[PDB]
């Protein structure tokens, strides 16, 4: 976290940094997407 | 835009896809983009003028 | 796969796969699996 790294959730790949979002996710979502299709948060499959 | 392309995301065609018919929708994703960049470039000249 | 049992390729069997880890590797290092064509996807990266 906080630092510039390449991750793989899930299979989505990229390079990044990973930071604690503060926006509320429900439950029964499982992805945030920006304008244009770029994947803005993603929830870890792990520890959720 | 997917240009026609299977994915608009170049990380999934990389992923899904060896470099062989990767590079297929690769071509044709950035056709797109740099068509799509011309236009703009194009457009701020106009407007420039 | 290996089930010994298989339907017409009318009212063709279904079987649906959830909550398991595969490994393609025991599919296409089969023999007789002498074709294996896919589209959208490639024969090296299922794994991953
Ligand atoms: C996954 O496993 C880890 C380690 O045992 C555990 O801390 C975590 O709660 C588990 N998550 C789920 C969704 O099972």
């Amino acid at each position: 976290k906080n630092k510039c790294v390449n991750f793989n959730f899930n299979g989505l790949k990229g390079t990044g940094v990973l930071t604690e979002s503060n926006k509320k996710f429900l439950p029964f979502q499982q992805f945030g997407r920006d304008i244009a299709d770029t994947t803005d948060a993603v929830r870890d499959p792990q520890t959720l | 835009s997917k240009f026609g392309a299977i994915s608009s995301v170049l990380n999934d065609i990389f992923s899904r896809l060896d470099p062989p018919e990767a590079e297929v929708q690769i071509d044709r994703l950035i056709t797109g983009r740099l068509q799509s960049l011309q236009t703009y470039v194009t457009q701020q000249l106009i407007r420039a003028a | 796969f290996n089930a010994t049992r298989f339907a017409s390729v009318y009212a063709w069997n279904r079987k649906r796969i959830s909550n398991c880890v595969a490994d393609y590797s025991v599919l296409y290092n089969l023999a007789p699996f002498f074709t294996f064509k896919c589209y959208g996807v490639s024969p090296t990266k299922l794994n991953d």
